[PDB]
Order: structure tokens, then sequence, then C-alpha cells
């Protein structure tokens, strides 16, 4: 809602573009917050197909990053027999990149792995890996289960089972509070799907740099799967986490199948001990069920609620339109299966759900928010993001703001989306958009917001002909009403220089000369005044007197009076202050003698 | 009766309601805008008020023919084909139309084949295919031209196999065989109806193997219906693409998995080496893409898929108009009667509504060939060249584009109707307006066919009073025309 459009932050990267695949914020354990941008499409070690990740400090002007480097050589072991050996040939290190605690996890979901074992040898398959980094501390420790030694033989023997050699792991990395990272690995079991769950700490322990095996501890990994429905399912696609189960003081792990069930897709939701506690699928074949997913409690319950983005989606306009769809947490036995919303965008092939970023109180509204993204949405398919806000009872189902794409046609402007962490540490959390080949990350910095509750004070009804009143140029008694009007400012952060303005409207429905009251110091039917609320916590009453005239006066008497007070920001750069609550009451005033 | 119209100038008649007219005098300021045989009432006989046409013209039309000579234009198919309309603003007509499926129509057909390790064997049967396609087709064409094309899949590093470097010369070296590098789609054999050069152009073919079963098939549908000039569609012609496959597809973003992320773009960019040139560089095509590139060139799919990717791909035809599927054998020894069933089923009438700008259309269940059944509507028995009729009922406001002229053409048949629509909402009158009216407040009222329009206080019929100002001027009545309360009120004085 209060998302600055008019002033963005602009980060550029490399020529070779995918600056902005995927991003994440780095928060840093002394509180600061950076942004962390993976390029997968970064040049190599010689000019080849490679990934690359930047680390952007949190300005507002903008530049070129710095770049963290994780690893980029391909190393060759000789255990015995087997030289083994990996390949950087379109790694793709920053297609995924997650924070926390310092450290940053970035990802290379195609990175090639080959093992010679003599004549034969492992194919050179893209295991993928995500290697960590404490930037501070400068400690790097890679992570990839699927790097293995067992010779493509074996794997053709028996059913080719249990397979890791194009697991691709990393194609989405987040992190649990506790720190416990999680690989999403949509090649795995033979382009099946499989995750991966290791602790940082963990990884950092068990690493060893030249060696290219480990098993680091008690690693988790998915467990293989020989349904039809699972079969090039694409599991890991899209990871994300959250608190869903009964219990609390575990983090679960929300998965998307983009490619579920024969292009169906599904979403599921998983414990550490992946047992599939719940799973929802899609509607539409080839409509991308899972592709981004997000977890937030917009509705204020606290219970986390789940977004699962469909950007492929073919809206019965069948226009290739995509769709969010929005799981509130309820208190049902096997509750959460029914959706309850569902956007969707309106520019053809805009691909509405790409990314969906969690926004938290965006607008210190009490409740989370949500920012989806059609990357190719807007007028002439540029690209747009749209802010949904908590607003309580479900989510705010028209965009309460809408971010266009500053950016040339084609940029897909919005495909990763993150918010949920308060830049400005102002209790206004802001959002980041990246584009995967953008060549730009924009982000967009929230602005105070100010509720105003609003109230008249106004006589209910009176005799026209109380005569009590006096006018002071022709001394004519006649009867006259207390008109006052209190507005108060609440919400958290409201600017101190507030300068509301208040406009009064008497028999509102009745046109220009066949107004009834008239103000006696104005002879105006209705004025704008400066009732600022900024420097203050308390309402502003500024009273008013309008006379009413004599019976033989005028003859819309019988229309009952309307005061309607409606108050509005000042028209007078960026407003930084966004007018929301109650800003109009129209108390009414009747009119009552004899009949 | 008081009416609703009645209940501002020449404009606003012609849009509060369809029946009512403004009496478009300057000697006379009566209902006055009210319908205009009550205005006939009221004594505006002449009508100068110059009526919305609301009706359609014809432009262009020609009969539709029968079984098809040969010529491009005597094989008309629809009918009408261009008529001009000028609807009021706010009013719906309903005008009809007749299509034909002209017996006799020239054919081009295209077979793409999956050429994958798994239906390798499945080529062998099509090695002597052209005769006996040409022998089941010359029945029902006169002009019949062939093509013939190849899809794998992407040649990317997920999907092919990269290691050892034999791979790349030989896929299928593992199992002692000789195979061929894999490519994403080739341009084999251009269209013709060279029955010899077609079977000489197959039995040159070597298969490829791929990693996993999803194939790049869509991305080759793509780059032959783009690529007209090259496959040669004819201006005029029945288009079909027979898609021959056994496994699963790649959809859109699926390139990701192999790294690439740009989506399919509306070019073509198979070269002169008749090969797919930018296959790895390029995303799958969505299906809303598909669909949109299927019917934009009206060339009509065929699914020739395998019994195991049947439901897979026949709900693609939900989603894709204008296209079939057909359980094909694994020996892929059937695909000739596929092709005869193919044209024999969605060759069989499909309307479709194209470029259309505040407007609304629905057909009234017309169909038949100018008769119209409600009961008979989905009954399908045509067997070919049948005509039919739909009447479609263009509901529009006022759009401020005036000029316009859309186009519709059904689902394959390139015989398209332009209707210009142009409607008419103001008055000659309205472009007079007659700014200076002498009797409207001493020659500065711009009486618009009836109306002064002029004062903030002086609005009256000669912009001279005003319902405010009401008070007990001597005219109507010696108060405040001139009554008692604003202008004058008869019967209250
Ligand atoms: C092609 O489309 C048809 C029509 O949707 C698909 O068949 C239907 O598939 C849905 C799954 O999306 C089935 O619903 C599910 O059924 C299971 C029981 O098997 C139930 O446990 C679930 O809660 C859900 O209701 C539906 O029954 C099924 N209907 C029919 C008549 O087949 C078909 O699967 C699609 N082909 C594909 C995906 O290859
Ligand atoms: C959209 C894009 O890639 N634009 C590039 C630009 O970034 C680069 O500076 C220039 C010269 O290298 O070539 C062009
Ligand atoms: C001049 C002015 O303030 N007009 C207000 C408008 O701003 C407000 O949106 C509307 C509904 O309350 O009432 C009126
Ligand atoms: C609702 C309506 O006006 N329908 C008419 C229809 O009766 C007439 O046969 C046709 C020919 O002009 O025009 C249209
Ligand atoms: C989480 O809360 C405390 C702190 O870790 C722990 O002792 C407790 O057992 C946990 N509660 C659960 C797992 O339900
Ligand atoms: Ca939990
Ligand atoms: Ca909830
Ligand atoms: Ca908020
Ligand atoms: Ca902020
Ligand atoms: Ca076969
Ligand atoms: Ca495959
Ligand atoms: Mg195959």
């Amino acid at each position: 809602l209060n998302l600055d459009p008019v002033q963005l932050t602009f980060y550029a990267g490399p020529n070779g573009s995918q600056f902005g695949f995927s991003l994440d914020f780095h928060k840093d354990s002394h509180g600061r917050v950076a942004i962390v941008v993976g390029a997968p499409r970064t040049l190599g070690p010689s000019q080849e197909e490679t990934g690359g990740v930047f680390l952007c400090p949190w300005r507002a002007e903008g530049g070129q990053c710095p770049s963290l480097l994780f690893d980029l050589r391909d190393e060759t072991r000789n255990v015995g027999s087997q030289t083994l050996q990996t390949f950087k040939a379109r790694q793709g290190l920053g297609a995924s990149v997650v924070s926390w605690s310092d450290v940053i996890v970035a990802c290379a979901p195609w990175q090639h792995w080959n093992v010679l074992e003599k004549t034969e040898e492992a194919e050179k398959t893209p295991v993928g890996s995500c290697f960590l980094a404490q930037p501070e501390s400068g400690r790097r420790a890679e992570y990839s289960p699927c790097r293995g030694n067992t010779l493509s033989r074996i794997y053709v023997e028996n059913d080719f089972s249990w397979d890791k050699r194009y697991c691709e792991a990393g194609f989405s990395s987040v992190v649990t509070q506790a720190g416990e990272l999680v690989l999403g690995a949509p090649g795995g079991y033979y382009f099946l799907g499989l995750l991966a769950q290791a602790p940082v700490a963990d990884i950092f322990s068990s690493y060893r740099p030249g060696i290219l095996l480990w098993h680091v501890s008690s690693q988790s990994l998915s467990f293989d799967s020989s349904n039809p429905e699972y079969f090039d399912g694409y599991w890991g696609y899209s990871v994300a986490v959250g608190e869903f189960d009964g219990d609390l003081n575990t983090t679960e792990y929300v998965v998307g199948a983009p490619t579920w069930s024969w292009t169906l897709g599904a979403v599921e939701i998983l414990d550490s001990y992946y047992q599939r506690l719940h799973r929802l699928r899609g509607e539409q074949m080839a409509s991308y069920f899972g592709h981004s997913v997000a977890v937030t409690d917009v509705n204020g319950d606290g219970r986390h609620d789940l977004l699962v983005g469909a950007p492929l989606y073919m809206e019965s306009r069948l226009a290739e339109v995509g769709r969010v769809y929005l799981f509130l947490q309820p208190r049902g036995p096997h509750a959460l299966g029914a959706p309850s919303l569902l956007l969707t965008g309106t520019q053809l092939y805009g691909r509405f759900g790409s990314a969906i970023a969690p926004l938290g109180d965006l607008d210190r509204d009490g409740y989370n928010d949500i920012a989806v993204a059609a990357p190719y949405g807007g007028p002439s398919g540029r690209g747009q993001v749209l802010v949904f806000l908590g607003q309580s009872e479900g989510l705010r189902s028209r965009p309460s703001q809408v971010l266009d794409s500053p950016f040339p046609t084609g940029s897909a402007f919005g495909f990763s989306l993150r918010g949920a962490v308060d830049i400005d540490d102002n209790g206004y959390p802001d959002l980041i958009v990246g584009a995967y080949g953008a060549n730009q990350v924009a982000v967009y910095r929230a602005q105070p917001v100010v509720k105003a509750s609003v109230q008249l004070l106004v006589q209910d009804s009176l005799n026209p002909a109380v005569k009590s009143c006096v006018l002071p140029q022709t001394k004519t008694p006649v009867s006259c009403f207390n008109i006052q009007m209190c507005v108060g400012a609440t919400g958290h952060n409201i600017p101190q220089k507030l300068s509301l303005n208040a406009e009064l409207q008497l028999d509102r429905q009745k046109p220009r000369q066949g107004r009834r009251v008239l103000l006696l110091g104005s002879q105006q039917a209705g004025t704008t005044l400066n009732l600022d609320l900024g420097g203050k916590h308390s309402p502003i009453c500024h009273t008013t007197m309008a006379f009413l005239r004599d019976e033989a006066d005028f003859r819309d008497k019988l229309s009952p009076i309307v005061l309607s007070l409606n108050v509005s920001l000042p028209p007078t750069m960026a407003p930084a202050v966004v007018l929301h609550g109650d800003t109009h009451v129209q108390e009414q005033t009747r009119i009552v003698l004899d009949c | 009766g008081p009416n609703i119209c009645t209940t501002s100038s020449c404009q606003q008649c012609l849009a509060v309601s369809p029946m009512c007219a403004w009496c478009s005098d300057e000697a006379l300021p009566s209902p006055r805008c009210d319908l205009k045989e009550n205005l006939l009432k009221d004594n505006c006989a002449p009508e100068s008020i110059e009526f919305p046409v609301s009706e359609a013209r014809v432009l262009e039309d020609r009969p539709l023919s029968d079984k098809g000579s040969g010529d491009s234009s005597q094989v008309t198919q629809v009918s009408p084909q261009r008529i001009a309309l000028r609807l009021r603003p706010d009013d719906s007509k309903n005008f009809s139309i007749q299509v034909r499926q002209v017996e006799d129509y020239p054919v081009d057909i295209y077979y793409l084949m999956d050429l994958s390790y798994s239906m390798k064997d499945d080529l062998w049967s099509i090695q002597n295919l052209g005769t006996k396609l040409a022998t089941q087709m010359r029945k029902l064409t006169s002009n019949l031209r062939i093509g013939f094309g190849a899809f794998v899949d992407k040649p990317v590093s997920p999907y092919m196999y990269i290691s050892p470097p034999e791979a790349l010369e030989n896929p299928c070296y593992d199992m002692k065989t000789t195979c061929l590098p894999m490519f994403g789609y080739k341009h084999v054999l251009t269209l013709t109806d060279q029955v010899t050069r077609f079977n000489e152009e197959v039995k040159k073919q070597s298969v490829s193997r791929n990693r996993d079963a999803p194939e790049g098939g869509f991305d080759a549908i793509m780059q032959a219906t783009v690529c007209d000039e090259k496959i040669g569609w004819r201006n005029d012609a029945s288009h079909l693409l027979v898609f021959t496959t056994d496994a699963k597809t790649h959809i859109a973003l699926d390139g990701r998995l192999a790294g690439i992320v740009q989506p399919n773009d509306g070019q073509c960019h198979v070269g002169s080496d008749n090969h797919y040139s930018a296959s790895t560089t390029m995303d799958y095509p969505s299906l809303g893409l598909m669909t949109e590139k299927l019917s934009q060139k009206n060339i009509n799919l065929i699914f020739a898929v395998t019994e195991n990717v049947v439901n897979l791909y026949q709900n693609y035809s939900e989603l894709i108009p204008g296209t079939t599927v057909g359980v094909l054998s694994m020996d892929s020894s059937n695909v000739l009667q596929l092709i005869v069933d193919a044209y024999g089923k969605i060759r069989s009438v499909e309307l479709e509504v194209r470029d259309l700008p505040e407007l609304s259309l629905s057909f009234n269940a017309t169909c038949l060939n100018n008769e119209v059944i409600p009961g008979l509507k989905s009954c399908m028995g045509l067997k070919i060249g049948d005509t039919v009729s739909f009447s479609i009922e263009a509901k529009v406001g006022c759009p401020q584009e005036k000029e316009k002229s859309f186009t519709i053409k059904p689902v394959g048949f390139k015989d398209s109707l332009i209707v210009q629509v142009t409607f008419d909402c103001d008055c000659a009158c309205q472009a007079q307006a007659e700014p200076n009216s002498h009797r409207c407040n001493n020659g500065n009222g711009t009486f618009e066919c009836g109306v002064c329009r002029c004062g903030p206080g002086w609005l009256g019929s000669q912009c001279e009073c005003s319902e405010e100002d009401y008070r007990p001027q001597d005219e109507c009545s010696p108060r405040e025309v001139c009554s008692q309360r604003g202008e004058c009120l008869c019967g209250q004085c």
C-alpha cells in the first residue's frame, strides 16, 4: 500500500545478465541488512558458462556491487582407481540464494560432475551444488549431497534407482530459523525430485578443502519414490520455511512441484523427517502450480499461511495468465485444503505468480502482507508487482498498489521477490524485485502510514424556527446547531509534519443554490480547513456555526440536513504519507417539527 | 405516459434510449426528448433529428463454392466478407454469416516425428508411406502437399548425453550402436506433392537418444508454425500438422532445468541448415502461445501419441482448440489411418472471434446450413462442404474510436469477414449546434438543436432563469417561466 514507486533503488550487474535470478536479505548478526543477489550466468574461470553472486549493501542511489566468490574451478581428485572431477560448465551459481546468521548459501544447480573409473565413467552429469560462506568469517563450506562416485554401469544395472547424477541440488535454497539448510533437487532420482537438509554448522564442521566427497553427519535426504505421479515431478523447484504443524519449535519446509502428476502440479508441507503432513495439488494442467511458494500469516492469526504461484495458469477469460492460490491456516482436523483467495492477473502472458514475497506488517496494519509478481504483465508486458495487504479475514483481493516495470520488454521484472524484512528498521518492511536477465535489481521502500479516526458532533435535530441564534449584521433570530469535528491520527511512526485537510459539506445531497444551511463566517455551503495532526496525538476539534434561515425564507426545509466531513491529505515530491482507515463521516441531522 | 427518456441535448436523447429522438428545430423550443412516434404526436413530423443508422450494409460478398474449382476467389467459403455497421450507442444488432467447407480442398500436411531411440523401429514403418498416404488422400484432395520434419529434444546437458566425447558423435555408443547427434528440430522435406521425393527424403533419417522421457515436441511445433516460408504453407490451403510421439514433453520454464530461461518469442529461426538454430537458447513454448500460433496461422494440429501419454496429450486439446489426439500404435504403422481420420474429423465448423475492439457478441444456436435447430446443436454428422449459419448479436455506449473494422475468421479457414463497425452517436445539427441563437439570451446561446446550453444562473429555454431564485417578475405570474417556486408551476399561481 505504501511502497514508494516514484523513487527506487537500482542495482547494476554483469553485462551477461542473469543478475536478479534469485536474491535475499542477508541479516547481519550486528542487526544490519544487505541484499545478496545471485547472478547464475556470469563469466567463468575462462569465459565459461558459470554462475556468481554479488553482495549489495543497502543504499538508495545504488551501483556496482562487490562479488562474493564461492567456488569456480574444475577440481580433480584421484581416489585409487576413481579420478573424479567437477565441471563448472553452466553451473548456475546464484540460481538460489538464502541467508541466515551471517552465512550465505548460494547454489549452482547445473554444475557437472564426472567420475572416471579407469575405462568406465560416471558421465558428465549435472549433480549441482550449493556453496555456503560466512563473508565476515571468510569460511567457505560447499555442500553437495548429489556428488558421488557410483559409476554409470551400476545405475544401468538394476533399475536406474537411487540416482543423483542429474539431481541439480540447490534449485531452491532455504534456511530454517535454527540454521538448518534445505535444498531442492528437481532432477534427483532420475529427474524425479529430492530434498537435502543439513545444519550450516554441521556443513562447516564436516567440510574439508580438496576432497570431493563426504557425508556430513546425518544429512537428511528425501526418499526415492517409484510412484508414477512423481515421475518428472520436479520436486524442490521452489522451497520455503514456515510453521504449519500442531507443534511449535519445529520448522516445516514447503516445496513446490510444478510438473507433479503429468504437469498438473502440487505443493507439499514436510517436517525434518519428510513425513508429508499435507499436500495440495493444482487444478489446471500445464499451469505450473508451485513455481513460487511463500509462507506468511497475512491474516494476523499467528498461524502461518500458504501462497502458491501458478504463472502458467490459463484463465477462462483460455488466456494464459498466472494465478496465486491463498490458503489461510484454519483450526480443522484436516483443514487447509480448500483455497480462499484466487488472485489472477490481467495482462496476457503475464505469468502472475512467479514471485510471492511475504512482507509482514508492510503498513503497520497489524497483519502481514504479500507482494505477487507477474514478470511479463502490465500495459505492454513489461511486468508488474501487485501488493496485497493482510486486511484480516483473508487477504486484500484488490491490488493495494501496482508497481510497474521501469525496464524494457522481456526483462521479466518480478521473477524473484523478497520482503518480510524491515530494511528501513521503521516497522515498515520493504520489497526487492529482481528478475532473470533483467541486469538490474529494483528495491521499493515502504513509507509511513497514517490511519485516521474521524467523528462528528452535530445536533441530531432541531426546530427550524427556534430563532435563538442572532445574525451579526442583519440581527435576525434563527435556529442553529453545534457543529464540531474531531479526527485523530493512529498508527506507528506517523510523521510529525502531517497536514491533513478536512472538508465539510452541509446538505451534500442538495446542489448549490439548493442548499439550506449556510455558514455565518464564510457564507459558503462547505469549506476546507487545515486540520493538521502533525506533532501531537490529541485530535483537533475547531467548531463552526452555520445559520438556518426563517421558514418563509427557503422552502427546502423538508429536506433533512446532511453533514459529511471528509479528510484528505494535502495536495502539496514524494508524499511519504498514506492516509488509511476512516476518512469520511457523514453523520446526519433530520428536521423535526409537527409533521 | 411519462416514459423513461423524458424522466439534455441532441446527443443525450440519442444515448438514453434506442427509441426516443430529439426534435432538432431551432424555430420551435413539448416532451422534446421523447419517443419519435410521440414526437409526431407532438408535431415533430419533419423529424430534423438525424438518427443513427443502426444497421449493417455489406461492401463485399461472393457466393459459397460447392466443390472448389481451384482459383483463389472461386473457392469462397464464408459469406459475407465485408460489411459496414453503424449501431447507435447501447444498441444490439444480430447479423448472420454463412460458412462453407468447399468440399474438395487442397491440403498441406507436415509430418513431425519424434526421432528418439524408443521409436526408431517406427521410423522403418514410415519409410514407405508417401504412396499409401497419397492413395488414401487422393479421394479427398486435388492438390496435396506433404513435408517431413523431426524432433528429438533440446540438445542440452541434462537431456543430451555429453560424455564420453563419442556420445556427441554417437549417443548410442554404449549399446554398441550408431546413431545421429541429437537435435532439437530439423526441416527434413519441404511441402510438396511429389511422393517419390518424400520417400527419397525418408530412409535418410538417423535417430538419436535423449536421457529422459519428456521430449521437445512443442518447441518443434512452434518453429514449424512460424517458419511458414521455410515449410512452404500455401496462402490458400487446408493446413494440417501431424505430430507423432511416445512420451511426455517439456513445457515453458522447464528450460530452467537446462538453465535456459528466455521464453519462446514469436519469430522463425529455422535457417538454411534446415535445423532449429536457437533450440538450446530458448525456453519451451507455453500452451497459450501454442494455441495462439496454431490459430493465427490456421495450422491445425494432430496428436499421434502412444497409448502411454494419450491422457496427458488429449488434455492439451482442451487447452488448445483446433487439435485432435490419436492413439498411435507401438509400431506406428497406423499413422496413415490417423491422418485420414484427422482430416475426416476436424475438417468436417468452428466459429471463433478475433481482434474485437466495448463490444460483445453471441450466436443464437443457428448452425445447420440456414435452418435453426436448437436440438441438433452438437449433432455433427457433417460429411464435407457443409454450409453453416451463424447469427451473432453484436452488443455495444459510444466508443471514442469512431473508425473501426474488426475481423472474424473461423478456425483453419482463411476466409474472413471485415466489419467496418462505425457507431453513430452525434447529430449533424450537433456538429452545427447553433452557437449564437439570437432568441437565446440576446444571441449568445449555443442552441443545441432544442436546448440553449448556456448560463450559470440563466439556463432556461432561452437561457434566462433557473430552478433557483424561487420566491413569491410578472410573466407566467408576478413571482419567481415565472411563478411560485423557481420558474413556474401551472395552477400553483
Ligand atoms: C486428464 O484430465 C482428466 C480430467 O481432469 C484427469 O482425470 C482426473 O484427474 C483428477 C486429478 O487432477 C482426478 O481427481 C483426483 O482423483 C483421486 C482419485 O484417483 C482423488 O483421490 C483426488 O482427491 C482427486 O479427486 C480425477 O478423479 C480424474 N478423473 C478422471 C475421470 O480421470 C486425468 O488424470 C488427466 N490426465 C493426465 C493428468 O494424464
Ligand atoms: C520448544 O520449546 C522449548 C525450547 O526449545 C523446548 O524445551 C520444547 O520441548 C519445545 N516444544 C515442543 C517441541 O513442542
Ligand atoms: Ca513445526
Ligand atoms: Ca491461518
Ligand atoms: Ca502491514
Ligand atoms: Ca523499510
Ligand atoms: Ca516406438
Ligand atoms: Ca525427456
Ligand atoms: Mg521417444
